[PDB]
């Protein structure tokens, strides 16, 4: 169930992992080639990859209608790119060692488990207050003041981005 | 090792699990029905009715080849996952072409300005270039057509792709790109005829125009 | 194990704009972390 979790935490889930469209990834039951109070730390880190799967299924869907909106997507998909880089990392690794355990990943995989909850919230307020037009760059710019240093230099890139369509609007009337 | 059959999708040919633990489907099924819209394509830009739609069709293989070129030249043999993830940012590109197209669909001046208004509608993201060299090709033989009653006078039409088709002698009806020079195209070449008888700013077309229709 | 729960407790009633609870977090999260690599090495 190794090589099943990396899948289901990349955006596709299985049998012994369940999905919902309503509370997301978790474990389905109790399988006996687990540990009894082992399941915890999987729904934990179940969590991480429901966040994921409702970032793409947001995505995709680009939904409200406007470029800013639109921008701020792809400007979404470069912060995400860490999380791709670093997940396929494990895959040398459990090639090459095949008697790993399930808690290095969590000792591994502990700096995205807060950077998500802080931006996953930025788009509820979106999604939940209709946010069109320009605005979009204050919501963000409102959590950039925000304390975390990796959320704040996760966002600030976001607005790198997402002010690179008023720049070239500017640019062309002004 | 199941990733010369993956790859393998891409390019059209059919393989021993695509035909025409257990949850590898649910990812086989995201690269798969990429591959449904590449050949969905060749169906659908393989002849060589409209003369700018055949421009716009000899575009569009000027790009897929390099979607073809692109694949089968990095990975020998690399990790599963890696696939997924790599023809993502590239992939869902792909799938975005066929929103374009139907897989009815216009033609002359109807498409060659249809496409343009896909440009400011989507115009900062990673869509731009693609489109542009697109609109930049589409429109090659249109240009000629313009390139007539400019230089020549010759007015050249085939299935009346040209918005303008053909005592008083002056019958030639007439009735996007800036109307600030379209009623004086028809003008400037209508003058030639008659001698023989006695940010989207579009600056490459009408400055080595307007340098003309003054003299 | 009282010690560790209880912290845990507190950093999850955090995540789930006071700006010094939550810069405080981040040092004992931070702290978490390394100590967590030498108890998972020791499993190696």
């Amino acid at each position: 169930m190794i090589h099943e979790l990396l899948l289901a935490l990349s955006g596709y889930p299985g049998s012994i992992f369940t999905w919902n469209k309503r509370s997301g990834l978790q474990v389905s039951q109790d399988f006996p080639f687990l540990h009894p109070s082992e399941t915890s730390v999987l729904n934990r880190l179940c969590r991480l990859g429901t966040d994921y799967i409702r970032f793409t299924e947001f995505i995709e869907q680009y939904t409200l209608h406007g470029i800013y909106l639109r921008a701020f997507c792809t400007g979404l998909d470069s912060v995400l790119q860490p999380y791709r880089q670093a997940l396929l990392d494990l895959e040398q690794e459990f090639l090459g060692d095949p008697h790993l355990s399930i808690s290095h990943v969590n000792y591994f995989l502990d700096q995205f488990q807060l950077l998500f909850p802080s931006v996953m919230v930025v788009v509820e307020q979106i999604k939940s207050q209709k946010i069109h037009g320009c605005q979009i760059l204050e919501t963000v710019y409102k959590h950039s003041c925000g304390g975390l240093p990796p959320v704040r230099s996760a966002l600030e890139k976001i607005l790198a981005v997402c002010h690179g369509v008023m720049y070239k609007q500017l640019s062309a009337w002004m | 090792e199941l990733v010369k059959d993956v790859l393998n999708v891409l390019i059209g040919v059919v393989s021993a699990t695509f035909s025409l633990p257990e949850s590898i489907s649910s990812l086989l099924s995201e690269v798969a029905e990429y591959g449904t819209c590449y050949t969905r394509l060749s169906h659908f830009s393989l002849q060589p009715k409209g003369l700018v739609f055949q421009a716009f069709t000899s575009g569009l293989r000027r790009y897929l080849q390099y979607y073809r070129a692109c694949v089968l030249s990095t990975p020998p043999t690399l990790s599963l996952l890696t696939i997924g993830f790599l023809f993502k940012k590239l992939g869902r590109q792909l799938r975005y072409l066929a929103e374009l197209c139907g897989v009815a669909f216009p033609t002359g001046v109807k498409l060659l300005s249809y496409l343009y208004q896909e440009a400011l509608h989507n115009c900062s993201n990673e869509h731009y270039p693609v489109l542009l060299s697109l609109l930049k090709t589409s429109c090659e033989p249109y240009t000629r057509f313009i390139h007539d009653w400019v230089y020549s006078g010759v007015f050249r039409d085939a299935y009346g792709e040209f918005m303008i088709q053909v005592k008083l002698y002056w019958t030639h009806g007439y009735v996007v790109f800036l109307k600030h020079i379209a009623h004086d195209i028809y003008v400037c070449g209508k003058t030639i005829n008659l001698l023989k008888l006695c940010v989207l700013m579009k600056r490459s077309i009408t400055a080595p125009l307007a340098a003309h229709i003054s003299l | 194990g009282q010690v560790v729960f209880r912290l845990q407790e507190f950093i999850d009633e955090v995540m789930g704009p006071f700006r010094t609870y939550q810069a405080f977090m981040w040092a004992l999260y931070k702290y978490f972390i390394s100590f967590k690599e030498e108890l998972a090495e020791i499993e190696k």
